[PDB]
Parts: C-alpha cells; structure tokens; sequence
C-alpha cells in the first residue's frame, strides 16, 4: 500500500509544561503578547460567560498540573483563525489548573451553531485538548452547555457516542459566578464516570 | 474566518506511544480506560489559530538573550516543518522549553540539587518562515533525575509544541541529542513501541550550521500530519 | 632509595599515536625527524617517585568544592589503574583538569567566548587506593572551538596524567564520553590509527555508581606498562 | 603469540596543561602541596647548581607552552623515591616554559653516577620527559655535563648514539647566573641540531 | 558592490586530494611542507566575480566548430552545477581544455608524436543557465603518455574550471571516461585516497542526450561547497 | 551526523592550464573577450601600480608554469564582482608565469581598506589563489603592502598567523618600473621562507 | 554503559512455601531452631505489642497463604543483626496467615526512630516483605502507628508518597487484645484502599 512520511510521535509535556506555556503559572516574567485565558473582551457580541472545572486522575485525585487548549466559534457560530491581542474575540485560548485549587478557568463568550461536513448542525461546543505530565498524546474532548439540550440531542457528533450514559458526561452544568453566568466542566480521565474522548 | 476544506490523514495510534505504558509510573492513573471515540473530521476539527499577527519580540527566539551570558554549550538548534506528503508549514507557531547545563528547572516545583542559573530562563518561541524553518539559540541541556524507578534519569532534552494548520495537527513532543546513552533506558523514550519511531525524536550533529569559534548546531526536523482536500464528500 | 628490580613491557609505536599527524597542525613542527634511540632499561628507567607521603587536600579530588556549586552536569570519574598484566596499580599519582560546563578553561590563554564559572576551577588529583582505585567529582565539560581547520570541535573531555611506579610508565591522555558524535571527526583522536586504541579512551556511562536524585556516573579504567621482575639477565 | 591487554593510549598534554600541572604558571592560585622546580634545599649535599633552557620546533620558534618533568640521582647517586616537602632533596620534579620568555629552570644539585644493569657506570645525568601541545605522546631524553668528558666519553648510553655528532645535543653548557654554576639546557625537537630522543 | 550576506560549507581536505601524493612526483617539490592557517570568511572569500555580462562567442562552447570537422568521437558533455544543498548555480562560468583524438595538446610544450588536428583547438566555455545547466559539444580525447613512472599514462579526460558565487567556491578538476581501464592505474586519479571521491569525476554514458545518427552523450555534475546565509554572527 | 551532497574532489590544473585559461601564453590565438592581467584602464580612480613575482619550489627552482588569480577592491574598498571590459576597474583578473623568466605581472589600483565579519579593518590586501601542475588542491594566500606599515600591524587576518616572521613572507615590497610604482610578491611554496597559505 | 552481573529472576513462593519456611503451618514436624513470629521475650525492653492482620487480593477475598518477613529496630531504634534464638529481642521475624481465618501475628515491641541517610529522623516502623502463590516478585511495604501521627506527618519517607489519602494505607490501627495493646494492618495487594508498595 502507498506509506507517507510518518508523523513525529508525540511526548508528554511534563510537569514543568508552564514555562513553555503558561509563563504566570510557571511563577515566571511573562512577555509583551502571551496566549492566555480571556477569549472575549468585554465589548465581544454575544453571551458572555465563566468556564470553569477539575481535572481528575483515575484515582480520584485532582491533576494539578494538567494544561488544556481550547478552539471555538463565536457568536455567530464563526471560526476567528487570525489570532490578535487587539482582537474583541480570538477563538483560540489556553488555560492551566491551580497547584493549589487545581481548577482552570476561561473568559469567552456561547458559541454559535457551526455544520458538519455533511451540513447539519451540531450543538454548541467548544473544542478541549488536555496535556499533563503523565499523558503520553494529548486529549481530544469537547465541552456541551446543559441549557441547550434540544440541540444536544439532534448533534451529529453527540449521537456518534453509542452508550447514552457517556454523552452526559460531555455536559457542563450551568451556574453562576458573582452573579455572573458560569459553567462546570470537570474531566475525569479514568474510571468512574471517563470522560469521552475522541479520536479525528 | 476559517473554512472546512481540508482533511488531515488519521493519526497511526501504533506508531505514538499509547495511553497505558506502565515503566512512566503516571501513565497509569493518567490513561483512559474506554476507547477513544472516532469521528469524522468537521470544520471543528480542519481549523485552528494562525499566529501572523502575533507580536514577537525581538530575542524570543534567542535563550542567550531573552533572560550575561549562561554558562554551558552554546548550541543552534534549527531544523524544518513539514506535513506528511512532504510540504513546508509556513508561519506556524513552535514552542520550546528546557532546563539549564545542569539539568536545572526555572519552576516553582523543581526541587532538584543543580543551581539555577541567573542568565538562563528557558523559554522560546518561533514562527516558521515561507519554506517551513526554524531556529533556536539556546545551551544544550543536562540531563535531570526524577521519580520514577528509584534511578531514573530523563536524557538531555528539549520540550516542543507545534501548531500547524489545525488543532488536528497540533502537537507536542521532546527533541534528544544524537548518542546520547541514557536515551535507550528512559521509560518516557520507551513509551514509543517502535525504534524507527524513537530516531524520528534524535537531533543531529550538523557541523555545517554551526558558527566556528562560537556554537554547534543541531538539526530537527518536524513532520505534521498530511493535509489533503476533500474529494468526492 | 629506588632499585632496579623490574623491567617494563616495551611500549607499543603503532597503537600510540605516531609523532607526526599532519591533520593535527600543531604536531607538523613539533615532531622529531631523526628515528627515537631505544636504550636498554636501567635504575634511571625502571623508578619513579612515589606520592603516598604527598599532602593532599581533603577536596582535592571534588571539583563541586575545590574553586555556591558550580552550573553544570554532576557525575563522578571513577575507574582502576592496573598495568597490562591486569595487576592493580596502588598509590599512584591520578591528576586532571578540564574546561567548565561551556567549553572555557581557566587559564589566561583561553579566550573562547563562553564564560567562566565562578565556582569551578577545573583541577583535582587522587592518589589511587589499595586495590588500584580512584574517583573524582566533577561536572561535565563542554566541548570546545580550537584553531586547528576553520570548523574543529575538541569533543567533551577530561585531561588525565598518571604516575605510575616508574617514569617508564608514566602517561598523559583524554577521557571522552560514550557516543559523543564529535569524537570520530577530531584529529587529535585520530592521530590514533587504531580504532580499537580509541575505544580505550573511552568512559561509558555507569549508573551502578551514580548517586540517585543527585549525580551520574562515569567509568574510566587505566591500564599501564606491564611490570615483570628481571630474569636470566 | 602471547597477547597482553594493550596499555592505554596517549594523548597530547594540550596548550592549557598548566592548570593541572603548573598552577602559579596557568595564573591560579596553588594548593598547599605542589610538586614544583626546586628539587634541593639549600642545605642539601652536593653541588647546587641552578638548570635552565628553551626549547624549538622545527621552525626554529620557541615553544613557550612546554612542560617537563626531571628525575635524578642525589649527589650519592641515589634515587630518592619517596617524595616529600620536607625532604632536603627530592629525585622529581616538574617546570615550564615562560609564556613570555619562553625559558624554564631548575634548582637542584649534581646527581652522582649510577650504574646500568650490566654494572657499568652512566656519566651523571639527569632524565627529562617533554610534554606539549602537539606533542601526542612524550618525549624522552636526558641532560648530560660539559665538565664531565671524562665520564661522558664512556656512558653506555651515550655510546649507543651512532653518530658522535649527535651525542653532542645532549651535553649541557656551563655558564653562571648571579655568581651561581648554571648550565644550559637547550632542547631542539626538530630540524638542525635536533636532540636525541630515545625509546626504554 | 558585492556584500558580505553568505557563508560557504568548510572544505573537507580528506576528499579532496592532499598535497603531498608522492607517486605523483611533481607534487613533492610543489607542497607546502607548513600546515594552512584557517581564517574566518570575510567579503574577501565570500564574493567572487560575476561574468553574466562577459561576450562570449557564439561557438564558445562547440568545440567542432570554434577552432573541416575534427577527427575524433563525437560527444556531448553536460550536466548540471549545484551546491552541497543541492541548489543549482545559475549563470556561473564553465571553462574546459582538453587533447585531441590522439591525445596530443594544442601548446608548444607538448611533445607528444601523435598529431595535431587541423579542425580542433580544444578550449570551450559555458555559463550556467537559469537552472545550472551547461553543456559542450567536443570530441573523445586520448590518453597521454607522461614522463612520471617509466609506464605511466593519463586516462582520457577533459580539465574543468568553475568560478561559482565566490573565490571560496572556485575549483579546477578534471572530468574522467565511465569505465576506463586506466583510471585506477593513474596516480593523479589516486591523489584522492576516498574511492567514493573518485567515482565523482567519471561522467556516465547519456544514451538519452545523445542526437542519434550524430553524437553521443556523457553527463558530468558539479557539486560547490554549499551556501548558506549567516545567522547569529 | 547531518551529511551534505560532498563537494566535486579538486585536481591538479596541469601543464597546459594556458590553453583553457590564459590563451596568449599557450600560443594560441584569443577570443573577443578574455579574462587577464589589466584589472584597471589608465582612467581608474586609486593609484595606479603594477605588481610582479616568481614563484619557487621546495628546491628554489622556478615554477614556470603557475597559473594565478588575483581578487581585490577597488579604491573606495569596494568589491565589484559585475565583471565587464568595459568597466575602468573590474576586481578580478588572471596571470600567469612567463616559460623563459617565470615571472608574473598584474596591472590593477592599490585596494582601499575592507572591514571582516566582526567589524574590523583588514590592511590593504589582494587574494591570491595559485594553480599549476603538481599543486592538487589550489593554494589560496594574500599579498599586502610594505608601504601599509601602520595598517598591517592590526590586521586581525595577519595576526592569525601564530609566529610574527611568518607574518613578512605575505608583504610585496614597493619598488618602481620605469619611473611607476611596483611591487615584487614572491611566493616560496615550499623551504626556506615558505609562503603562509590559507583555509577558509 | 557499564553493565554488571544481571540478578537472579525472582519466582513465585508458590502455594507450598510453608514446608521451607513456616514448616508448623504445613503441619511438619519442626527443627530444633526456628525463625518464627516472636520478635521479642517477655524480659525485653520496651512496649509490648501485638501485630495482627489479613491479606485480600483483587476481588475482596482473603490471601490464606500468604508469608511475611519482617525488620525492625528495637526499642532503641537500634537494628539488632545478630540473630539468636536465646536474644531476648530478634530485630527480625516471620508470619504467615491461617489457611481458616487467615490472620497472620507477630510478637515483638514498638521500634524506636531511626534516622534517613540524609539524617532526618523516620517515623517508628516495621519493614514488611509480602511473598505468595500469585506474586512473582515480593512486595515491600511499611507498617506505621496511628498512635504517632506528630512523628508521621513528618516522616520523610510517608512524604515521599504524592497522594495523602494513600499514605493512610500504611497505618496501622491501635486496639487491644486480652487487655494486651494490639494494632491492626491489613494489606489490600489491588484495588479499592490498596496499600502503597515500595521499590528500592
Ligand atoms: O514526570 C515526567 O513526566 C517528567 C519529568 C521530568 C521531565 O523532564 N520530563 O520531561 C517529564
Ligand atoms: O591545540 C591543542 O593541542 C588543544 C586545544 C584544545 C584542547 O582542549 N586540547 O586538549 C588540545
Ligand atoms: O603532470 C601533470 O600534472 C599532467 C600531465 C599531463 C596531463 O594530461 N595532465 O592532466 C596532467
Ligand atoms: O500455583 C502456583 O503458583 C504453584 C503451584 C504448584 C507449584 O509447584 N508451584 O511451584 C507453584
Ligand atoms: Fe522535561
Ligand atoms: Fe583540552
Ligand atoms: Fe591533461
Ligand atoms: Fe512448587
């Protein structure tokens, strides 16, 4: 059969991760433009909301080092690839968990509808890739809005998962924040209530 | 904005290391135990963030500038980004990280004996030029012991992150140095089931990049997953 | 005093390195043209001071104290002298120096860019135990720039001088590291024809002796003249 | 054949040897104990007598980074082995060529004659060994006494040079320095006048 | 003016031919006996002359016409100029000299009883074209007997100039006949002590460049030290 | 370690070099255009000199078929590689030795100061590369001036060379032929006095 | 790298081991000295205690052939080497679990403090070797006392292990027994509340 160049094979991005990527976090000086976690400036169209959560090891215990890449549409269910500070809204971002609390947290605004390849709609999503000390290839998943659930039941992409039981674990659950609209997102990567996780 | 017109070929599973390789110790509460969900490839997925715009600074790029000179071997490290069928990735965004001479961490959580090195950060960033290459200034690493088996020691390293065209192809991996003989007893490195795979993370000894009477250069380079358009959808 | 009691095995011309090695420019004007005299051995050939009595310092064989810690890779030197008939060599004279982390040596000559470490000095001696055994801690040194061609390297390396029971035995070498690429492209490794002698010269990477969460370790065994008594003479 | 295990290679002393062989030279600072260039104390018997000399390479340029190390006799003609600070007289010792100058000296005392393993009687000597950049393995050779042509005209090893002429090239000159016996000791590696180098 | 933007691949002088090659006895006399002092590259040795705008004639490179038609074996000798990266050398000069059929020189000098030919004078010269193509239309030339060993005689070749980008990258050789028994036999040939080095100066049978009915074909490339852009000086 | 494609192995230019290279002395007849020994029309600003040399073997005899190419600024220090025979100055030319006398002649403008790599001032100087039968690999050296004293003594190029009388086998010395100002370069490719050469 | 004499692989105990080491437990008739679980005489000093516990594997269900290895300092936090049946304290000792209930004992006293190699100061505990049919390479662990939790909480080797939930594995519960003081230690080879393992 017809072999292509093979992909680099992929390494965990270990503990130290941060100095890399989260310079704040790493307790290091920071540069002029780092990517970082506030997607939407206040003046962003759209719904503004909080995305916070936990990250747990198969044992139950918090993953403290753990670092996560998110890529969504904005409002208008639009994909924004040209990365910029000065940007209202950059659909892309980086967030990392607390070495004490151990939760991330993430400034954006819903996502809008966006199709499949096919051309029907999926649910608003936002996309998550997870890397630690510990993950040899990083996790692929994607973050689903309990308020939105006659959508989340017509998804393409939700519907792919065979046990019903596991779509829910996809499903952050609104709250609020100081008054603010927020939601919680925790991912348990092993055991009780795994989280899905894709393969693209 | 961004538009679905790509596919990128499936990822080969067998060729990274898997999820469970239980010599890393935290592989094991650290690996789902359910398969991986497999899904067709939507606009979600063929996109991702393009870093043009991002404003670099001028030594971003140059750890014996971005932080005196650090102590130990100064070093180029310079190499290409290119996708499987063997085309340049222009404008991408590479990321490393490393410790110092003496295997040293600027982290909070790194408690190792070496010292510090008060010239020395270890951070840099780069952005991929029209023919897909990069470069780095920086001092080559030493190797640090962890806790893993009670002597464990991670070979000479250099942590990396590449963006690509898509968060299908972003990923992050470690450079090694060519010869260096802890490569083959580290557990991280085994965690990689073919050999073929494993010399596709060694960096070579490139005497026509180095600058005579100043530094050694190393070249790396970087192959993403293969972008093709859609046919016949 | 000293008597004549023993007689050496006749070196070997053709493993050590030849006098004149053109490749190593400094060895063209500096080599004998007339053919060496060999004379027979004597009292003046067969003795050679003996250092038990030698005051040593009590960090005159550590590096990390003898000059804060120096910035650098920690590993121990260690190894046996024995002479070519596999006996132990004790209480012999074992003397190193070498350049810091960077390449740069302490001395005035050396006017190579990398920068000095303010805490290495680079120089340690031991005198060699009972059973022919000697140990240094130090860090690993970096490889270094030489005028010699436009673009030659020395590879990372430890100078060695041991005594030895007589002058007849006394030498000077190198320590290289196990798989460093620049040893096969040095010209002051190839001034040594045989590939098999060059293997000698190198230290392989010993993690039996390394000190957990702290250093590596490096094995280097020596091996003298032969030493027989006199017979039928 | 029999087959013994190879003895280890050596390798060139190098232009930076002072650091590990003649610290004050490298411009360091010594040790309590060093083994230096003055092998008698001024009480010890016998001749005092103060050595000094340049070497050349093949050009007929000094070579200012040589290193050399001497073993003799005591005025009995006596190897004292046992090295000590304290001793009056010690049989080795260690110098080097002036960076600037280019000129390296001695202070010692006139060996008496030892005889060689047949029991024949050796003019007074003394033996140098030659380490240096360039220099990839050490070179022997040893110092005899103009006012010694007695003795001289009948060493054993002397008169294993073929060429009288050549016996010449180890005879050093008598001179005095500040009313002191001195003698000249130059070392020719190369060309015109090279001096006898010999293999034991 | 020329600028000082690019630096050359070193030499390596292990593949080329030394200087000092006794058994062709010429070189004796005519080798430096001191090593080469390496110096840095400078705008001196990274520039050269450019003769894009030298007039050549219209017959510079066909040797059949620029001297009745030549006796001899018809040939087309081309090929293409590239550096060690592998890119071409655009608008470079090519310059070739060569005996006739018999192997008699076209210069006072020269000796030999084979005949001069009325039609052949012997010289071409060639700019490189847009991709680094050159090409000569010549005829066979002949061995040569030559006053070194008693026996000795030069395979057939024609000599070669090329100026290249700069003084640093000019270089005379000589190009050789695929399977000509007298190759090995030549002690100018076996100047070069590399095998491999050799099989680089024997242009091959081009059946496919060849006019049918009308001449046949031999392909020679040319390899210049590779060009690079300065970086970190 | 990384490998290029190696570079096309150098030989000898051999004794009838002429006939490729330097026509007129083959005694053959010339092209329009040729490539020789006039860098400059009488009308090209800078001082106007003629340069001339010998060329010597390892026994002192004369090598009367060298082959020699010069590369040079121009009086401003400027390098024009735009070669035309048009141009009232061109930087590069070719000479060759005579097969009676064996001496060369270059007919150029004394070269303004070039600064290296690092910024500083070379002295005056002209890069020579020598050809010819029994050389393999082509000898690169540079010819300076006498008259340039104050120059030359901070040459970084000329204080490479390790040994200071090394440094005079490189300065031509002004002399004058026929009331013009001349400069007699010999090269010495082996013994007594041999030239430095290059490696770059 | 250096590579030594490899170690002879570890096998399996095996069902059986009791005939070569617990030889009451098989029902032999035994020897006249024995190495058995009684650490020390009633005469020795210190405190008293009983050691008593079962062994479950993977499913919850008892390991009734299971055998222990004990070391342990005395009352000193002195490790005493010298076995001797006549000793009033032996530093080590052996058990094994009832092939009915399957509760393994052990006779001896609570350990004095022993410092680290880096002189730090260990919390009172008794080293366990755990060997039976099913485990190919025995398991190492340590037994601490609740009633020390001042000493444990700093004890440099419980603080080596990441996950404070796991260090309670390792203690021991005080209870009493006849009135005598006793504490149980129960180990749990895999799953739900598995005692942490050690390698050294
Ligand atoms: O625990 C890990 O995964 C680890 C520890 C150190 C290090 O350098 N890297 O790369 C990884
Ligand atoms: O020129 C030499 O001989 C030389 C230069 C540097 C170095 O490190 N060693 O060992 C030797
Ligand atoms: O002496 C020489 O170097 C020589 C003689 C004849 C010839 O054809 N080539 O090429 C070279
Ligand atoms: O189940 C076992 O592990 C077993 C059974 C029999 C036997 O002889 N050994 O050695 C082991
Ligand atoms: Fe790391
Ligand atoms: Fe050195
Ligand atoms: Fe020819
Ligand atoms: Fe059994």
């Amino acid at each position: 059969p017809i072999e292509l160049l093979p992909e680099t094979p992929s390494q965990t991005a270990g503990p130290y991760v941060h100095i890399g990527l989260a310079l704040e976090a790493a307790g290091n000086p920071t540069r002029d433009q780092e990517i970082w976690n506030r997607l939407a400036k206040p003046d962003a169209p759209g719904e503004h909301i909080l995305l916070l959560g936990q990250v747990y090891d198969g044992n139950g215990h918090l993953v403290r080092d753990s670092f996560l890449e998110v890529w969504q549409a904005d409002a208008n269910g639009e994909y924004q690839d040209a990365y910029n500070l000065e940007n209202a809204f950059n659909s892309f971002g980086r967030t990392a968990t607390t070495f004490d609390a151990g939760e991330w947290t993430l400034h954006t605004v819903k996502p809008g509808v966006v199709n499949n390849a096919a051309g029907v709609p999926m649910a608003p999503h936002i996309n998550i890739s997870l890397f630690a000390r510990g993950i040899n290839i990083h996790l692929h998943t994607r973050l689903y809005f309990d308020d939105e659930a006659q959508a989340n039941a017509k998804c393409p992409v939700l519907n792919l998962i065979e046990q019903p039981q596991r779509r829910e674990t996809l499903i952050a659950k609104r709250c609020e924040v100081d008054g603010k609209t927020a939601y919680r997102f925790d991912i348990r990567i092993q055991g009780e209530g795994e989280t899905v996780f894709f393969d693209f | 904005p961004a538009q679905d017109n790509s596919r990128f070929v499936i990822r080969d599973r067998n060729w990274h290391p898997k999820a469970l390789t239980p010599d890393y110790k935290t592989s094991i509460a650290r690996s789902p135990r359910q398969a991986l969900v497999s899904i067709p490839q939507s606009i979600s997925e063929t996109t991702g963030p393009n870093f043009s715009h991002l404003g670099f600074g001028a030594h971003d790029h140059d750890l014996l500038l971005n932080f005196g000179l650090p102590i130990g071997e100064r070093i180029i490290v310079a190499g290409r980004v290119v996708d499987q069928y063997g085309k340049p990735v222009p404008n991408t965004l590479v990321e490393m990280w490393q410790a110092n001479a003496g295997g040293r961490y600027r982290h909070k959580n790194d408690r190792y004996l070496a010292p510090l090195d008060p010239n020395f950060g270890g951070v840099g960033r780069c952005l991929t030029d029209s023919d897909g290459y990069y470069s780095f200034r920086t001092i080559k690493p030493g190797p640090y012991p962890w806790r893993n088996g009670p002597n464990d020691w991670r070979p000479a390293h250099i942590h990396f992150g590449i963006s690509g065209p898509s968060i299908a192809t972003k990923l992050i991996t470690q450079l090694y140095f060519e010869g260096d003989p802890l490569i083959p007893m580290c557990p991280i490195v085994k965690s990689i089931a073919n050999p073929e795979a494993v010399q596709q993370l060694i960096a070579k000894l490139d005497m026509n990049n180095a600058n005579p009477m100043d530094c050694l250069a190393y070249r790396f380079d970087i192959v993403l997953r293969g972008q093709r358009k859609t046919h016949f959808e």
